[PDB]
Formats: structure tokens, sequence, C-alpha cells
């Protein structure tokens, strides 16, 4: 046990694409979208 | 579209929109709005005569009626003719209309072409606009012929896009794909299309056959042509 150590160190090493790499990995696991019927609302 | 003409000594300002809400609402297009000052510019407002010179010149009424008159009852039956323009109204028409029937004349004449087969202008119904401005409102697919109903009646096509955004109306196009301003389903430019539509072979054959309120719109632009009858 300790109390004396910030762990949260991952950011630093975090560059400007890390948010949508992330994004991209995530995809995978989504459930299908679901859909209004049209393909846009000037359909 | 109703309007509103307004004048200041004798002098056209403007046109304004006048509410008709069967017609064209409180809206008209820029031709309506911005052409008037055309109305001050190349008027005619004298009588003309060809002078011995071969050129127009100024002269009285009584001079050019009686030169017109004259011409006139020398002539009859299949030779005087008339051809009408596009903004005259129904007095000057009956009355060009009778004064030609005068001297057994029936070349009375239009330059804008409708097919004169079958019932032609018997029936009032061939000819007009039967849905009307205000129906297109109750329609749920329209079909559109030979014609650019953005510019050849703005307001029209501000109703059509009307029901298009509110009552989700369904509209298809047969001709070159112009834009309406609204999304619709181009079927192609070819009129053998029409053909196919009307045995059943289409899809939009299907389409119409379980449309409640059907609608098929063809432009007079498309009945200039040749093949219009057809």
């Amino acid at each position: 046990f300790d109390n004396s150590t910030y762990r949260n160190l991952q950011h630093h090493e975090y560059s400007t694409y890390t948010f949508l790499d992330l994004n991209v990995e995530l995809s995978k696991f989504r459930m299908p979208q679901p859909s209004s019927g049209r393909q846009s609302p000037r359909h | 579209s109703n309007i509103v003409v307004s004048t200041r000594t004798g002098e056209v300002m403007r046109i304004l929109p006048r509410m008709h809400e069967d017609i064209n609402e409180e809206w008209i297009s820029d031709k309506t709005r911005f052409a008037y000052d055309g109305l001050k510019r190349q008027r005619l407002t004298q009588p003309m005569i060809r002078n011995e010179k071969g050129l127009l010149t100024y002269t009285t009424w009584e001079d050019a009626l009686s030169r017109v008159a004259g011409m006139l009852q020398s002539f009859q039956g299949n030779d005087v003719a008339a051809i009408a323009g596009g903004l005259v109204d129904a007095e000057a028409l009956v009355a060009l209309k009778d004064l030609l029937n005068r001297v057994d004349s029936d070349s009375l004449c239009t330059e804008e072409v409708f097919p004169t087969a079958g019932a032609g202008t018997d029936l009032r119904s061939n000819y007009l606009l039967n849905t009307t401005i205000a129906g297109v409102e109750e329609a749920d697919v329209i079909l559109l012929v030979g014609t650019n109903p953005r510019f050849e009646a703005p307001l029209f096509n501000a109703r059509i896009r009307k029901s298009w955004l509110h009552n989700d109306l369904k509209v298809a196009l047969i001709g070159s794909p112009v834009d309406l301003t609204y999304r619709y389903d181009h079927l192609g430019d070819s009129p053998k299309i029409l053909q196919d539509i009307a045995s059943g072979n289409h899809p939009f054959s299907q389409i119409l056959k379980e449309a409640k309120k059907p609608m098929v719109v063809l432009g007079s632009s498309a009945l200039q042509r040749s093949d219009g009858t057809a």
C-alpha cells in the first residue's frame, strides 16, 4: 500500500491522434447503429 | 400571382406580394417583382406607318386605322390571320376573334402549341392543371414530364417543395436532371420511358399503383416539340 505516488502518467505519452486511434480501435465492439430510414434530412 | 402595384404621381414605384392562400401565398418570383422597370423602356407610344422610303414614322390614330381598315376590307376568309402573344388579355382576344370572324376568318392562333388531336381544346379539363396549386398539398406522389417547374412556374415549384418538406411528398421527373431545390427521383430523359411506365414494366408503375393521391404534371414546354401529341 502507498498513497505517495500519483500513478496517472499515461497522458504524458499521448500524441495528437491518440483519441482518434482509440476511437478506431473501439469501432470494432460497437453495436449496429439505428437508422431513421433516410440518407439525410434532405433526402 | 396576386400583387400590389405601388404608384406615386402617375408612375409605378414597385411590385409587392398580395396574400392569396390558394395561389402564391405571400411570395412572388423575382421576375414578377423586378421586371416592372422594363415598362419604362422601349415603349410604343404613337401609331406608326411606313413612309415612301419604307421607314416607320409617327402618324395619327385616324390615318393608321384607315389604312388597316382598307386592307381589312379588301381581304377576307383565309387571307386574314392573327397571332396572339404571351401577355394578351381575354377582352382583346375576344374582340380580335369577333373582328376576324366578321371577315369569315378562323386563322386566329397563338404562339404556344397545344395538340389539337382528339378532344383538343374541346374539353377544358384536357389543357388545365386540374389538381390545382392548392392540391399539391394533398398529394403524395408527383411525376413531372419534360418541364422545369422551378423556372416555368416558381410559385408552383415552391408549393411542391412545401409539400415535399411537410407532407413527405415523393417527386419523380422525366427529363434533363435540372436542379429543383429539393431531392427527386430521376427516371431519365427518354420519352419512351413514358411508354414503359404506361405498360407497367417500370417500378414507378407500381409506385403510382399504390399511391392514394397520385399526380402527373406535363409542362406545356414539352408540348412545343413535334412529338407532343404523342
